[PDB]
């Protein structure tokens, strides 16, 4: 049995961390998101890989959200993503959005 | 080692309330570098304004300003001229330099 | 790697002895001093004819051809030298170059009337060399180099006197033979160590590493965070229930509205006051805190 | 934003790099072995890359929320979170030209196209073999031949 | 398990276990180490170092302590050893304590730091000779081969060409002939005629030989080796003497000596033991290869059993044994001398002569560093499964 | 002799000084008559080098980063330092290879000033070029660069390329909260849209909505009361936890 | 299947018919001997060699012989099919069901009921670029692979120009072969 709300992260990345004494985390893997792309149930993915994975900021947001029973805020840009972006311009890339 | 161990990261861990108003106010200089540059540096408005100061550019710089204190207080590195005249004078260089400017001067 | 192209490259280079760079000194000296020569020549003006100047600017060069002579001729004593201080701390271009540094140091401050090996004389500029750079960037962190003077030395009897009692020491005998207590030599068993890695696999298959594992006592936990604003609201609903005065001599005096403790006369002084007046109104004020209505819901936010 | 039309990519120029950082450092230090604060001009350095205790100068002088978007000039320290630590990219400028390798080794070299040259003799240049003549009148060898 | 322990200790219940049932000359496994590494010499030939009786003292705590108090099930271990000088004799006999040593229980377990821990047996392939048919697919014909392994060292395969004839690149250097390892080996090309002429596809080899002359050949066998270095009297026989008839790196198994005579139909009523190959097994392994690929059945050799002619199997018992514990810690023992001798010989130099005893020649500790190295991080060793007493069986 | 006419030199600000001068269309439209006139080994190579001479030529870019007079950083996380218990540190690899950056450029930047004989000169340029190297992938040219244990270290292609790579940070996915698993048996007198629960753990999902409930009504005071009444699992939860699900 | 979807060289080769027309069989040296004579006719088209125990193939009307009338593409001995010369030959619409009735028929032996319009959106990826013959007038290099409906919208614009004659063939390519050949540059990072 494994179950968990809210617990200890890594300190690598910000992705829940389990072992024995840890309530353990449960992998999510990638053929699942095939399936979540075959319903097109995309919110359901912007909450799972967002604010449940690796954004910190979210976190305390969604979570005092549901303390005060207010409304869910929307899901803030994936940090995560953005950390590739730096080691893209670590070598030697002018990468931009537009 | 596979076991649930933790470590630390050094600094400082705080859960202050976050605002947009009621700061402090501040001034600005814009310090200008040797290689032509303005640099708006915000300053607390009670502050004092240093003379030198390393900017965004990663180098030093004088101010907005033409105060120019002093262009001063550095040294001459020790030099091979220095070392040679600790273990050898004056005479020694010049009859030496006679000796050589001789075998130059002969060819 | 370059070892080749190195050695290749001082390989032809020929070798010199003593009485050729006695001679050669002379030719460097008169560079120097035809240099300071023709720098009080810029200062008194007055310059010489030709002849008197391309004698000058040709023992300038002269000094420079056989200088770089020699440099040319010990690049093989800083090769030889430094051939066997590997396997340990620092790549050995590192040690080629810092041998080279102290090398022209030693070309700076050598003597031929001294009589002497140039080699003989180099060697304590080589090795201090050797001493500078491998304790400055042989580390992850720093460490000032007396404390690498004990290091050395501990390492030295504590290899050799592992040795003498043919096993493994302990550290109140260390403190009894390098006289010091247990707790220095722990202190420097502690800082002897090298930082451990984060990206080798942990011992089997094969695909994890090491960076899975690390758990933060100074994470970020929610529960406290979401607490603590609810917690100086609970701070605004109980304290705006009180007088006017004791909320601005609370928030004044302990540093709430500004966030900075202040001393006694500072609130007495905007409000034209004495300190006891403020020390009678605060402490009967403490005494309205400890009425027990206002305390009951503020006893588990301990 | 969230509202993003495309994602382009291009050479980062030397300025453009020299506009992202916020300065540069010059020592190969971390921190201190005692307090393990971080040095001057090394990595971890607070003066270009920010606090690592929150909205604390190394001076020490200031600590509130008051006190934010200025700077401790005794600690050189602009006042702010600590996670933007995550985010502030450093550079370190080069006392010589250096070639990029991705031009180079790369099959087919770019670099050998690009100026219609072999790769290996390309790479006894850039490892420093042998000269190459880069530039040469015509004029005085033309009319003073 | 309980008979595998017993023998590297050597217990006069192995002694008398392992005497009745035949077995002439048993030996200690601690001894079989010993003698082959015993007597140390020095590069100058003037002082030796030798080595003598394994033996083992009491116990010092008992199980259930051991077990409670969280430490080694171990024992003390003596061997006699004596340095001996060369240029006059010297009698340094000394006793030395050569470390603590690790002990099966009579429930056959081992006791490491308090827990209970157990040894995998490791099944391999047995050194020895391998003998394979291929048919390829362009021309469809068969190509006959054989892999000679030893234990420890570099290896040598006899094949056949698609073409005419052989394969006889060792440690794969891309091709030999058979006639210049023959005749580079001292003999002449009339024998390669009288033995080996019947068995005419190699008859082509010496008529492709393409090269006449002992050492005019075999200046050419260095350049195969190295190439390019001019080849001096050494690397003419002493070199290739330091790979076939040096028994200092190319050791193969004594088993696989047993297996070579048990194949090869060799002298076998012998109770030999040796790691030494000899030409003369290589000379018969030619032509049983070549007795092969003419098409036989049957083969006799010349003072020996005659042997049926067959193919190899890969898989069978036969030709994979099982390394024991007893195997498994005789090399560890023997990698842990390996690392130790490694600079008692080099101090044979840099020590003072006449002020050495035998315990400044002697580090105990990389020994038991090799030990508890091993029975540390090996997926050898492992918990007992103790969840079920069929379990832990 | 000479030297006053032609311009050599060796390396990289030599190839700058290729990169200046040098213009792309007299060179382009070169290759279009070798196009319009050649063919075989001669059109192929016109063709190999005519589509990176067309890339540069489309473009509004410039051959200039091709070469690099500044090389940028990383920010410091991405380079975490942490200390164990006990006094036990790791970090990054990439740090100490920084510092035989920083070292090599302030060794020639001091070396320089003093002038010296070229020998050296080339010989700290080239270090200083292997250092880039290996700074930006390790092992590409000639030895890779290992440290302790003599294993190599990681790069900053390392860090991209590879079982760490773009599917293997973010699409080999990862686990989430508010999730769990067990073991499963039948539920034969339920329904299609029905499931059941085992509370336990349904109880420890929900805690953040049960905790608000139980303070709504004057159950609790706070959410102290609340997550402690929680782990005490006070008989009080059941009967909210029915309209919680 | 799994080579099917890449589209290799089958194992089991076994020519198509070429031409309409009558054939002239025979023996080989340990394969076989077959000629097909073309139906208007003109160049007589020779296969040499495949293996006896590659044996024949039987039509409707009953078996395979000499002197056997030959129609367009008909397959000639047992085994498998090239997607690409039939591609050559016979057209694309053809091919398309082609490969329908083989894969289908691989879910129809073990009876699993798959249906076609998925095998269709499959097969739809598969022709969606054409190569380069002749580079015509504009900057299409031999040897490359080029979209149909941007080859066909680069000929739109045929405003005269000097003529552009880039001529080209429907190809076929593997499945990872034709994944290679995308924009998004990052899914080309994932490999
Ligand atoms: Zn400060």
């Amino acid at each position: 049995i494994h179950a968990r709300s809210t617990g200890p992260y890594s300190m690598i990345t910000q992705q829940p961390l389990g072992g024995k004494a840890q309530f353990g985390g449960q992998r999510f893997g990638e053929m699942e998101c095939w399936a979540m792309q075959a319903y097109g149930a995309a919110y359901t993915l912007q909450e799972l890989l967002t604010i449940k994975s690796d954004d910190t900021v979210g976190r305390v947001k969604v979570y005092e959200a549901i303390v005060k029973g207010e409304n869910i805020p929307e899901p803030g840009i994936p940090e995560s993503f953005k950390v590739l972006l730096k080691e893209l311009q670590s070598l030697c890339l002018n990468v931009e959005v537009l | 080692a596979d076991r649930v161990l933790r470590g630390s990261r050094l600094g400082a861990v705080s859960y202050e309330t976050d605002r947009n108003h009621d700061l402090a106010p501040r001034q600005i200089a814009r310090y200008r570098t040797d290689n032509g540059e303005e640099f708006e540096v915000p300053f607390a408005d009670d502050a004092e304004i240093p003379g030198t100061w390393l900017c965004r550019n990663g180098m030093e710089g004088t101010l907005i300003e033409g105060d120019l204190p002093e262009p001063k207080k550095v040294k001459p590195p020790r030099t091979h001229w220095d070392m040679l005249l600790e273990r050898r004078s004056i005479e020694e260089l010049e009859e030496l330099l006679k000796e050589r400017l001789e075998l130059i001067r002969s060819r | 790697d370059s070892v080749r192209a190195y050695l290749k490259q001082i390989g032809k280079v020929a070798l010199l002895n003593a009485e050729e760079e006695v001679e050669l000194a002379k030719r460097i000296e008169a560079g120097l001093y035809a240099t300071q020569l023709m720098t009080e020549l810029s200062e008194r003006g007055e310059k010489l004819p030709a002849a008197q100047r391309r004698d000058m600017m040709w023992i300038c060069r002269d000094g420079d051809r056989a200088k770089n002579h020699l440099l040319e001729a010990n690049l093989r004593l800083v090769v030889s030298l430094a051939k066997r201080y590997t396997g340990r701390g620092m790549a050995f271009l590192d040690l080629i170059q810092e041998g080279n540094l102290g090398l022209i140091r030693a070309v700076e401050k050598f003597d031929y009337t001294k009589g002497y090996k140039f080699s003989t004389y180099a060697t304590w500029w080589i090795r201090q060399a050797i001493t500078r750079a491998m304790a400055d960037q042989a580390r992850t962190i720093r460490i000032p180099v007396h404390m690498v003077e004990v290091i050395n030395k501990l390492g030295r009897i504590q290899r050799e006197l592992l040795q003498d009692l043919g096993r493994e020491p302990t550290p109140e005998e260390l403190a009894k033979e390098m006289d010091i207590t247990p707790e220095k030599v722990l202190e420097i068993q502690q800082y002897a160590r090298e930082p451990i890695s984060l990206d080798q696999t942990i011992g089997d298959e094969g695909d994890s590493q090491l960076g899975d594992f690390i758990e933060d006592s100074e994470a970020v936990v929610a529960v406290d965070a979401v607490s603590f604003t609810l917690l100086q609201d609970q701070l605004q609903s109980v304290l705006d229930t009180l007088s006017e005065r004791e909320a601005g001599v609370v928030r004044l005096r302990f540093g709430l509205t500004d966030g900075q403790p202040r001393t006694l006369d500072e609130i007495g002084q905007v409000y034209g006051v004495t300190r006891e007046r403020i020390r009678q109104i605060e402490s009967k004020t403490m005494s309205k805190l400890r009425h027990p209505s206002r305390s009951q819901v503020l006893r588990d936010y301990l | 934003v969230n509202f993003f039309d495309e994602l382009r990519i291009g050479l980062a120029t030397a300025e453009d790099i020299r506009q992202w950082s916020y300065g540069e450092v010059k020592k190969p230090e971390t921190i201190n072995y005692r307090t393990l604060k971080p040095e001057k001009d090394g990595l971890f350095c607070e003066k270009i890359f920010g606090p690592t205790r929150d909205w604390e100068c190394y001076c020490g002088k200031y600590k509130r929320v008051r006190f934010k978007g200025i700077i401790c000039e005794r600690c050189g320290v602009e006042v702010t979170r600590a996670k933007v630590r995550r985010e502030r990219m450093g550079h370190i400028e080069l006392a010589a030209p250096v070639t990029h390798i991705w031009y180079f080794k790369g099959v087919p070299s770019r670099l050998g196209y690009l100026l219609d040259l072999a790769p290996k003799d390309l790479e006894k240049i850039i490892y420093f073999a042998a000269y190459v003549i880069t530039s040469v009148d015509e004029e005085m060898r033309h009319n003073e031949l | 398990q309980t008979d595998s322990f017993e023998w590297l200790i050597g217990s006069p219940r192995w002694r008398e276990s392992a005497a009745e049932r035949g077995d002439v000359n048993p030996v200690g496994g601690l001894e079989e180490v010993l003698y082959e590494l015993s007597p140390i010499e020095d590069f100058s030939g003037s002082m030796s170092l030798s080595f003598s009786d394994p033996r083992f003292d009491d116990v010092k705590a008992p199980v259930d302590e051991c077990k409670d108090k969280d430490m080694t099930y171990a024992a003390p271990l003596f061997v006699t050893a004596e340095f001996i000088n060369n240029n006059t004799g010297e009698i340094k006999s000394q006793t030395v304590f050569m470390g603590d040593f690790p002990m099966m229980t009579e429930k056959g377990t081992f006791i490491i730091n308090g827990t209970e821990r157990v040894v995998v047996s490791q099944l391999v392939r047995s050194p020895g000779v391998y003998f394979d048919e291929t048919i390829d697919k362009s021309t469809d014909k068969t190509l006959h081969s054989v892999k000679v392994i030893p234990s420890r060292g570099a290896w040598l395969e006899f094949d056949v060409d698609k073409r005419d004839t052989v394969g006889v690149r060792i440690d794969r250097k891309r091709r030999q002939p058979v006639t210049v390892l023959l005749k580079a080996l001292g003999w002449t090309s009339e024998q390669i005629v009288e033995r080996f002429g019947f068995s005419e596809i190699m008859r082509s080899t010496l008529e492709k030989d393409n090269t006449v002359g002992t050492d005019e050949a075999l200046l050419d066998i260095y350049r195969k080796l190295r190439p390019g270095e001019p080849p001096t009297k050494e690397s003419a026989q002493t070199l290739l003497e330091n790979l076939f008839f040096k028994e200092k790196r190319y050791d193969l198994a004594r088993v696989g000596r047993y297996k070579v005579n048990k194949k090869l139909g060799l002298h076998v009523g012998e109770p030999i033991t040796s790691s030494t190959l000899t030409e003369e097994d290589v000379v018969a392994t030619i032509e049983y290869l070549v007795r092969l690929h003419e098409g036989q059945t049957t083969m006799t050799v010349p003072g020996g059993v005659e042997v049926p002619v067959e193919t190899d199997d890969i898989d069978h018992f036969g030709n994979r044994r099982l390394r024991t514990v007893g195997e498994l810690i005789q090399n560890q023992i023997r990698v842990g001398m390996s690392r130790m001798e490694r600079v008692v010989r080099e101090r044979m130099t840099t020590q003072d002569v006449e002020a050495i005893t035998p315990q400044t020649l002697i580090n105990i500790r990389p020994v038991v560093a090799a030990i508890k190295e091993f029975f540390g991080t090996s997926q050898l060793s492992q918990f007992m499964d103790q969840n079920n007493p069929l379990s832990g069986l | 002799r000479y030297g006053e006419y032609f311009t050599g030199a060796m390396g990289a600000e030599s190839i700058q000084k290729l990169i200046e001068n040098f213009d792309i269309d007299a060179e382009a439209e070169s290759l279009r008559d070798v196009i319009r006139n050649g063919k075989g080994q001669k059109k192929l190579r016109a063709l190999k080098r005519l589509k990176v001479v067309a890339a540069f030529q489309q473009s509004g870019n410039s051959p200039m980063g091709m070469v690099l007079d500044a090389v940028p950083v990383i920010p410091p996380e991405l380079r975490p330092m942490v200390q164990l218990d006990g006094g036990r540190f790791a970090t990054s690899d990439l740090n100490d290879l920084y510092r035989r950056v920083i070292n090599r450029n302030n060794r020639l930047k001091r070396l320089i000033d003093l002038g010296a004989p070229e020998i050296i000169v080339n010989n700290e340029k080239r270090m200083l070029q292997e250092s880039v190297d290996a700074l930006f992938d390790n092992g590409r040219r000639g030895r890779p660069v290992t440290g302790p244990g003599n294993r190599p270290l990681k790069s900053l292609s390392d860090l991209l390329k590879g079982k760490q790579g773009r599917f293997r940070q973010n699409l080999l996915g990862k686990r989430v909260d508010y999730s769990g698993r067990s073991v499963i048996v039948v539920g034969p007198q339920l329904k299609l849209h029905q499931c059941g629960l085992p509370k336990l753990m349904a109880l420890e999902l929900f805690k953040p909505f049960v905790m608000k409930r139980l303070v709504d009504l004057n159950h609790a005071q706070n959410i102290k009361s609340a997550k402690r009444m929680v782990e005490r699992q006070r008989p009080q939860v059941w009967d909210v936890l029915e309209e919680v699900i | 299947v799994q080579e099917l979807f890449e589209a290799r060289v089958p194992r089991g080769k076994a020519p198509i018919a070429d031409v309409t027309g009558r054939v002239r069989l025979e023996d080989g040296e340990r394969f076989y001997k077959i000629t097909i004579v073309p139906d208007d006719g003109g160049e007589e088209v020779v296969y040499d060699k495949i293996s006896k125990r590659q044996r024949l193939r039987v039509f409707k009307e009953r078996v395979l012989s000499d002197g056997d009338h030959v129609e367009v593409g008909q397959q000639l001995m047992e085994g498998s099919a090239d997607p690409h010369e039939v591609l050559r030959v016979q057209g694309p619409r053809e091919v398309q069901i082609h490969l329908v009735r083989e894969v289908q028929e691989v879910y129809r032996a073990q009876g699993v009921s798959i249906h076609d319009k998925h095998i269709e959106v499959i097969v739809r990826q598969m022709l969606r670029r054409v190569t380069i013959i002749d580079s015509g007038s504009t900057e299409f290099l031999p040897g490359s692979l080029i979209d149909r409906a941007e080859f066909e919208a680069e000929n739109r614009r045929v405003v005269a120009e000097g003529g552009e004659p880039a001529a080209g063939r429907p190809v076929l390519m593997g499945i990872t072969k034709a994944s290679l050949a995308t924009d998004s540059w990052l899914s080309a990072a994932s490999f």
